[PDB]
């Protein structure tokens, strides 16, 4: 409502249609080397030999001018075309379902969409996720025990200077490690970094 | 000698052959002339536009 | 003063380093602050404390949401010959 | 297509404001090439930096780091990259508004902050992590348990400091690898060559040059004359403006994959 000029594409695409129509109108008025820009008045002052001459000369141009045009036209329709086909391509897999691409859909971990109308296009509101107030923490990357390694199903090992605890990746929630969450395969005499606890 | 140019006319290091008469380089660029009375060589640039 | 893109009169060069708005040419850039030039800073400058036994894990959450918009479509014209 | 005359000026003012339009899509296009490196380029808010000390598990990043050493501060393979590519009539080129060396802080930023952080920083803050973990969760990623990564940790960072070694040197020696860049530049130059080239064309008229046809004869035939150049000269240029337009289209198309594939390959696993 308050801030302006934040739909600056839309306006653009309004002006620049604007523009070329407009010149396209004024472009009549040049005289393209003949004697005058309306075709009555040397209609009606020179026999038809050299008048066919100077109608000849402003038929080109105007031929020429008209042909500029339309070539402009089409390679803004497919401009257009371009950013409409992503626009599509937002519109199903960020509005139908919940996308994995990183910044496709905003920026930080998607988590849902909302579409809303414009004169000649459309407005998504994405709906994200952003984490924030860190810590510092010390990690082990697996834990010795009766002299088998032990590796966290899902998670991460963190300790907080004393105790050893494992947690999820994005959220801290620490827990108690126990063979339920996490799983053995082997002795701990290859790994870099095991930890006795 | 009848050509009309505009530039700044400078020492030119070229090496004309005694049959030459000037040199261009592409699309009718007269880049080094000769003068008609001293027989020295110049060559020419346009003055700077921007 | 002289730059690679040519040269700029009317404003003065300093030696401080803003992220800028009038881009100039060849990193060199200006703004209003008396109009001044400078020569453009990439971002704030930070040395992440990597090391090989220490990680970082959020303890909150935010949640924003963002706008964008995106054009579809045109006015449809047409235009006649014999008119014309 | 006059060059210092008044008579074809005053001529080339009858026939509207072809000149006006040919010069909006010129800096039109400039502006878009511009935006269009900005873009693909510029991911991060910050400016991070490699800690003094680099022990990587085993991992070497010796040839794609900064070397400061080097005063361009480019890596090695940057350098190779660089040496393996390769005046006045009325038209300028203009110099780009990032120059070269901000393009290497952005991508020794981008560089360090995937070693450090991993795909943490794409979203929020950067966030430290042992680099070995960061690989142990990128096998977790693609099916394969982590539980392989910590017995083979040593042949893996001997494959892949091989895999780097082969690929420096394949880019050293042989030739012909980066054809896509030199085309477009050749493409560039070809194209401006022709167009000044075709100011050499006689058109119909009697001479290919101004000041000779203007000291030679009357002005009502200088009409004639000039009138023919012009209009050969302008359709030649409005074809060249046609073909620049179709080419930044197509480049800014690749160029726009080419930010997805930034986006999506190097802050992410895909
Ligand atoms: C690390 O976290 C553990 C678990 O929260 C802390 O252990 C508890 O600390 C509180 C506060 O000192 C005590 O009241 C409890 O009795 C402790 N529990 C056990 C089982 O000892 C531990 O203090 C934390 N370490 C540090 C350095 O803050
Ligand atoms: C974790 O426990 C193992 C087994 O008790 C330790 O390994 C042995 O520890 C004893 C007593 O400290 C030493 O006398 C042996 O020499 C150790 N054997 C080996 C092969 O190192 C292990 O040291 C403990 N972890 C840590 C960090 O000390
Ligand atoms: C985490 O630990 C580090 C030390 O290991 C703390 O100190 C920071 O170290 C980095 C790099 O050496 C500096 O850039 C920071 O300015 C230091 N922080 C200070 C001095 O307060 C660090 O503070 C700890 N916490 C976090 C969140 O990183
Ligand atoms: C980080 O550095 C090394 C390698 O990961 C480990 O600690 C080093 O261990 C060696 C051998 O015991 C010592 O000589 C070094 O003094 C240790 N510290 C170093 C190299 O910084 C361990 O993984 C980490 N060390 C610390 C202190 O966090
Ligand atoms: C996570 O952040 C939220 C947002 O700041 C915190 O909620 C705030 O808590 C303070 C203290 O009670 C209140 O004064 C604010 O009004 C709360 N904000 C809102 C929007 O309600 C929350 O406490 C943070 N989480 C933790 C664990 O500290
Ligand atoms: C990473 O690889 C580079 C490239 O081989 C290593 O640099 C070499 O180091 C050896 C030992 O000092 C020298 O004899 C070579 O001349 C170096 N090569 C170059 C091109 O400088 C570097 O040592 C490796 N990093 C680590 C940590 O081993
Ligand atoms: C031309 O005449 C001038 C003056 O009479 C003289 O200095 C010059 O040497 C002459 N040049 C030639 C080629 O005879
Ligand atoms: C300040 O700017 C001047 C030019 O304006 C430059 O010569 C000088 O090196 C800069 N730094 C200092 C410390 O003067």
């Amino acid at each position: 409502s308050s801030t302006a000029s934040a739909l600056g594409k839309l306006q653009d695409v309004v002006n620049q249609n604007a523009q070329a129509l407009n010149t396209l109108v004024k472009q009549l008025s040049s005289n393209f080397g003949a004697i005058s820009s309306v075709l009555n008045d040397i209609l009606s002052r020179l026999d038809p030999p050299e008048a066919e001459v100077q109608i000849d000369r402003l038929i080109t141009g105007r031929l020429q001018s008209l042909q500029t045009y339309v070539t402009q036209q089409l390679i803004r329709a497919a401009e257009i075309r371009a950013s409409a086909n992503l626009a599509a391509i937002k519109m199903s897999e960020c509005v139908l379902g919940q996308s994995k691409r990183v910044d496709f859909c905003g920026k930080g971990y998607h988590l849902m969409s909302f579409p809303q109308s414009a004169p000649h296009g459309v407005v998504f509101l994405h709906v994200t996720y952003v984490p924030a107030q860190e810590k510092n923490f010390t990690t082990a990357p697996a834990i010795c025990h009766d002299g088998k390694a032990h590796f966290p199903r899902e998670g991460v090992f963190v300790s907080n200077g004393t105790h050893w605890f494992v947690t999820q990746r994005n959220f801290y929630e620490p827990q108690i490690i126990t063979t339920d969450n996490t799983f053995v395969s082997g002795n701990c005499d290859v790994v870099i970094g095991i930890v006795n606890n | 000698n009848g050509l009309t140019g505009t530039g700044v006319l400078t020492e030119s290091n070229k090496k004309f052959l005694p049959f030459q008469q000037f040199g261009r380089d592409i699309a009718d660029t007269t880049d080094a002339v000769r003068d008609p009375q001293t027989l020295e060589i110049l060559d020419i640039t346009p003055c700077s536009f921007g | 003063f002289q730059t690679r893109a040519g040269c700029l009169i009317g404003a003065e060069y300093v030696n401080n380093s803003y992220e800028c708005d009038i881009p100039i040419g060849a990193g060199i850039c200006a703004s209003y602050q008396s109009i001044i030039a400078y020569t453009m800073s990439l971002g704030a400058e930070n040395s992440v404390a990597y090391s090989n036994n220490s990680i970082a894990i959020p303890t909150n959450f935010t949640i924003s949401v963002t706008t964008e918009i995106l054009p579809v479509s045109m006015t449809k014209t047409s235009v006649d010959c014999t008119m014309y | 297509i006059c060059g210092d005359s008044t008579e074809c000026s005053n001529l080339l003012l009858q026939y509207g404001s072809f000149c006006t339009q040919l010069n909006r899509a010129l800096t039109g296009i400039a502006v878009e090439q511009d935006k269009n490196t900005q873009e693909v380029f510029a991911q991060v808010k910050q400016i991070y930096k490699t800690p003094p000390i680099k022990d990587f598990g085993g991992f070497n990043f010796s040839q794609i780091l900064p070397d400061p050493s080097k005063p361009s501060k480019r890596s090695f393979i940057e350098d190779l990259l660089f040496n393996k590519v390769t005046k006045f009539n009325g038209l300028t080129v203009l110099p780009p508004l990032l120059t070269d060396e901000m393009i290497a802080q952005y991508t020794s930023a981008l560089l360090a902050g995937t070693i450090t952080s991993g795909w943490t920083f794409g979203a929020g803050a950067a966030l430290q992590i042992p680099f070995a973990m960061q690989m142990a969760y990128r096998f977790n990623g693609i099916g394969v348990t982590q539980n392989v990564l910590y017995e083979n940790q040593k042949l893996i960072a001997n494959q892949f400091n091989s895999a780097i070694g082969k690929i420096q040197d394949s880019l050293s020696s042989t030739a012909s690898a980066l054809g896509k860049l030199q085309d477009v530049v050749n493409q560039n130059a070809q194209a401006l060559n022709t167009l000044v080239k075709q100011l050499s064309s006689n058109f119909g008229a009697i001479s290919s040059v101004l000041n000779d046809i203007l000291s030679r004869l009357d002005p009502p035939e200088a009409e004639v004359q000039i009138d023919r150049l012009i209009t050969g000269r302008l359709q030649s240029l409005q074809t060249y403006v046609t073909q620049q337009l179709i080419r930044a289209a197509e480049i800014r198309a690749s160029a726009n994959l080419a930010a997805i594939k930034m986006s999506e390959c190097v802050l992410g696993q895909s």
